[PDB]
């Protein structure tokens, strides 16, 4: 019936820049459009309605406009805070339907990761199984790269990783990487290293430890 | 202004009958101007309106849905509910329960969501319910960074909190990662004063609702 199309699909600025997100309509909605905010984990929550309207207790760098088929949502200064996707919907005919979504990220100076490491329990071993947890802590850009070495044997497929979303208040990402092996692969090498490269850092990191060792 | 919140299972196997519950607090199912409706979400899909609920007792379901869609309210426990029957792993996603606000009087046309609930996921598998075990991630010997390992349950999610609450500043809840055996597993990790090891007790506090874990896992300093 309805298709929305957002422009852009995701985009980069400082804080206090201008950020301006673009939604097209199908065909003509008159000015029943609304914008939502999502911020990570959360419901999304209106911002503006039938357009223009300031939802109550939205702050005032929040405001849309248009009518027809192009709509504006604007942002005049960025704030850490409103690290989010930004979604347009049309309530002109039923079944409502929403954009694909605008993903606003902050760019803040770069900031290099805090790398640590940490062996598997006694517990979890004594189940049979060992997993090695590498943190990267609070860094910026999200860009990272993290190579596992047992006996300095670079490891392959065998690992995986989360990232978390970008801080409200910082600006900056953290990341961990699981190394899962079986409790008898895990008894049969001693050094277990965690190798970071990451733009903040002039050269890499490793932090490692041996198992049996405290 | 209104609060609403979902609850139901988290988990449904392919076939059956999805059922969620919306209960609002801080005014009325009963209104001349708003109404009540469900959204869902998922990666792929993005956001899906399913259907409403008009004050009049009319109702309107997206058609990619309809056959499958039931919505009713019922106003003496002040909730509203659906239904979405014969359900597959497509129907996996967070569904929402929304508030539905009329912008000119008797009018479907220029409606906007005003309150949201938090989101319920669901998840279409056949698969058992399983609750995590949670291992230590001790600190090792200015800053220190700890944490708890909760591994291995189904479905999501896991909450976790750490000192019951106390502590929420420097924590990092990880999202969870689907492991190749089909289970989830996440990491919490929080980052605190190395002279603070010692005289201070650091507990995560791991909830998984769809099996009914609740584990105090302490973490020491080897």
């Amino acid at each position: 019936d309805i298709q929305m199309t957002q422009s852009p699909s995701s985009l980069s600025t400082s804080v206090g820049d201008r950020v301006t997100i673009t939604c097209r309509a199908s065909q003509t909605i008159s000015t029943y459009l609304n914008w939502y905010q999502q911020k990570p984990g959360k419901a999304p929550e209106l911002l503006i309605y039938v357009a223009s309207s300031l939802q109550s207790g939205v702050p005032s760098r929040f405001s849309g406009t248009g009518s027809g088929t192009e709509f504006t949502l604007t942002i005049s200064s960025l704030q850490p805070g409103d690290f989010a996707t930004y979604y347009c919907q049309q309530s002109y005919s039923s079944p409502f339907t929403f954009g694909q979504g605008t993903k606003v990220e902050i760019k803040r100076t770069v900031a290099a990761p805090s790398v640590f490491i940490f062996p598997p329990s006694d517990e979890q071993l004594k189940s049979g199984t060992a997993s090695v947890v590498c943190l990267l802590n609070n860094f910026y850009p999200r860009e990272a790269k993290v190579q596992w070495k047992v006996d300095n044997a670079l490891q392959s497929g065998n690992s995986q990783e989360s990232v978390t979303e970008q801080d409200s208040k910082d600006s900056t990402y953290s990341l961990s990487s699981t190394l899962t092996l079986s409790k008898a692969d895990y008894e049969k090498h001693k050094v277990y290293a965690c190798e970071v490269t990451h733009q903040g850092l002039s050269s890499p990191v490793t932090k490692s430890f041996n198992r049996g060792e405290c | 202004q209104v609060q609403l919140q979902e609850s139901g299972p988290g988990l449904v196997k392919p076939s059956e009958t999805l059922s969620l519950t919306c209960t609002v607090s801080g005014d009325s199912i009963s209104s001349s101007y708003y109404y009540w409706g469900w959204i869902r979400q998922s990666p792929v899909k993005g956001l899906e309106w399913i259907g409403s609920f008009f004050y009049s007792g009319n109702t309107n379901y997206n058609p990619s849905l309809k056959s499958r869609v039931t919505i009713s309210v019922d106003t003496s426990k002040n909730q509203f509910s659906l239904n979405l029957r014969s359900v597959t792993a497509a129907d996996t996603a967070v569904y929402y329960c929304a508030r539905h606000v009329t912008s000119i009087s008797s009018w479907n046309r220029g409606v906007y969501l005003d309150s949201w609930g938090r989101g319920a996921l669901v998840t279409v598998s056949s698969a058992s319910t399983k609750g995590p075990s949670v291992f230590p991630l001790a600190p090792s010997s200015g800053t220190a960074a700890l944490g708890c390992l909760v591994k291995d349950y189904f479905p999501e999610p896991v909450t976790v909190s750490w000192n019951s609450g106390a502590l929420t500043s420097g924590v990092h809840t990880f999202p969870a990662v689907l492991q190749s055996s089909g289970l989830y597993s996440l990491s919490s990790v929080v980052t605190v004063p190395s002279s603070s090891l010692g005289t201070q007790t650091y507990i995560c506090n791991v909830n998984h609702k769809p099996s009914n874990t609740k584990v105090d896992k302490r973490v020491e300093p080897k």
